[PDB]
């Protein structure tokens, strides 16, 4: 029955605010040091802040330190980050976690929350940018197709072209919270790539050499 | 209401692995514990947790202050801490208790 | 500021045990936890102070401190132990909670595949936009984790690397790519540029140079 349940989350441009909420459940919150710990889409697990079971002490890692602020309330058993002057690297999933203290040192995580997701960007919707792609010196060529947003693209290569393989990798998820992607055709003729975006009503048809 | 902060820890300890380790076993029909609920961050904050489990009602399970762990650890307070003086809920409160003093005896560095 | 330090990826067979390190400075002296993250959920605890279980945790799970290294054990691997998997330590002398990098735990479901590079140019056309990108293109590797990194000439670059997490593709083996923006100036004053990718400990490397195009 022991619960962490988290929300506040969303997206937000750079510079606004946002506050996020932990509500605990199954057990006696007021005697549990109480964590931040955040994880960047990719990326590995990074502590953001801890306060003590009776909210005398408050800690930041040092990237946060002066911009975010960690409360609790032992008579809610609420616990919450306040994050001030966001930042685009401060887009991550944000967990909450319950860890025992012991004097000065911080025991292990037993119960983390499900988890929250916080995107700080600017991005609104926006058609792709799109340029060939050939090597310097079989071999393969294709288009960039950068800077669009929302999801999703299509790629489509003339029927000429296609005979001997294709593949359009997955976006790359930028900081500035736009996409770009990749699609490439293998040669050993005529090679046109068709983009279409929806999203943005965008239609751009490049040949390739 | 009242702070153990000025309470003789060591001594407390003591008492605790002589006679109250034993009678809580016994209790718990000679078992120690292991899912915790409740937990300490220190030696007074501890005895804060151990005072409201041993002696205090809680919604669940009746006071426990009639039980001989409880009377030897009300002797164990009155003499260390200047100016202090079965259910399947209630096995679950106890076995939480066994934990709280387990880290009430932690070793000092 | 304390640093602890694991292999980006293990790979075991199914029945086999894996070994996951996790290295640091006097490490003996900490006491070291590990979790463990499923894609999509939240971490779980598994091992803590070193070598203690929690009760929902397999006795197939242990784990030792001893030295600079720590290791977390799991034996007769299972498919449903493939996961990311975390170290973490309190240091006390700086007041952090430290986590390590993650170690990508893969149950072989396939034989190992080294990843096949694809390096491009900036375009033409984009330079006279004011801007460039170099395009690696990373395919056909597993399991799915790898390191990508850039070079211009000899020396690393740090700035301006974008690059996606492995997705598992149509031929049941990991692709992923990276993105190296420029200046043009910067594109033009060097004598090559360069895409190394690392995986499983060995490397593919693919080099461009702006006056070959």
């Amino acid at each position: 029955q022991m619960q962490l349940v988290e929300s506040g989350g969303g997206v937000v441009q750079p510079g606004r605010s946002l506050r996020l909420s932990c509500a605990a459940s199954g057990f006696t919150f007021r005697t549990y040091g109480m964590h931040w710990v955040r994880q960047a889409p990719g990326k590995g697990l990074e502590w953001v802040a801890v306060i003590w079971y009776d909210g005398s002490n408050k800690h930041y890692a040092d990237s946060v330190k002066g911009r975010f602020t960690i409360t609790r309330d032992n008579s809610k058993n609420t616990l919450n980050l306040q994050m001030n002057s966001l930042r685009a690297e401060d887009t991550a999933v944000y967990y909450c976690a319950r860890a025992p203290q012991w004097e000065l040192v911080h025991e292990a995580f037993d119960i983390w929350g499900q988890g929250t997701m916080v995107t700080v960007s600017s991005a609104s919707t926006k058609g792709p940018s799109v340029f060939p792609l050939a090597p310097c010196s079989t071999a393969a060529l294709g288009c960039l197709v950068k800077d669009y947003f929302p999801e999703p693209v299509t790629v489509s290569w003339n029927s000429g072209a296609l005979t001997s393989g294709v593949h359009t990798f997955p976006a790359v998820l930028q900081s500035s919270g736009l996409y770009s992607l990749s699609s490439v055709v293998t040669v050993p003729q005529t090679y046109t790539c068709n983009v279409d975006h929806k999203p943005s009503n965008t239609k751009v048809d490049k040949t390739v050499e | 209401m009242y702070d153990f902060t000025n309470c003789d820890f060591e001594k407390i300890k003591a008492a605790y692995l002589s006679t109250i380790s034993k009678d809580l076993i016994t209790y718990m029909s000679g078992t120690k514990s292991t899912n915790n609920t409740v937990s300490c961050s220190n030696r007074p904050h501890c005895l804060t947790e151990i005072q409201s489990l041993t002696f205090n009602p809680t919604a669940g399970c009746a006071s426990l202050a009639k039980e001989m762990f409880a009377m030897k650890t009300k002797a164990a307070l009155a003499i260390w801490c200047p100016g202090y003086s079965t259910t399947n809920k209630c096995l679950e409160q106890v076995s939480q208790l066994q934990g709280l003093w387990r880290r009430f005896n932690r070793p000092l560095l | 500021s304390y640093v602890l330090t694991q292999p980006p990826s293990v790979s075991v067979a199914p029945g086999q045990t894996a070994r996951i390190t996790c290295g640091g400075n006097n490490l003996g002296s900490k006491s070291v936890h590990w979790y463990q993250q499923k894609p999509g959920q939240a971490p779980v605890l598994v091992v803590y102070d070193d070598s203690d279980r929690p009760s929902w945790i397999p006795e197939r799970f242990s784990g030792s401190n001893s030295g600079n290294t720590a290791t977390l054990t799991i034996s007769r691997g299972e498919a449903g132990d493939e996961a990311d998997y975390y170290c973490q330590v309190w240091d006390s002398s700086s007041d952090h909670v430290v986590f390590g990098g993650g170690t990508k735990l893969t149950v072989l479901g396939q034989p190992k595949a080294a990843p096949s590079v694809t390096l491009f140019p900036p375009s033409s056309e984009e330079l006279q936009a004011n801007k460039a990108t170099l395009v690696c293109l990373i395919s056909d590797f597993y399991p799915g984790a790898v390191t990508v990194a850039w070079k211009a000439d000899s020396s690393p670059v740090k700035a301006g690397v974008e690059t996606t997490t492995p997705s598992k593709q149509s031929n049941n083996k990991y692709a992923a790519s990276s993105y190296l923006s420029l200046t043009p100036e910067q594109w033009k004053s060097h004598r090559s540029y360069s895409c190394q990718v690392t995986h499983e400990g060995s490397t593919v490397e693919k080099t461009v140079a702006p006056t070959e195009c």
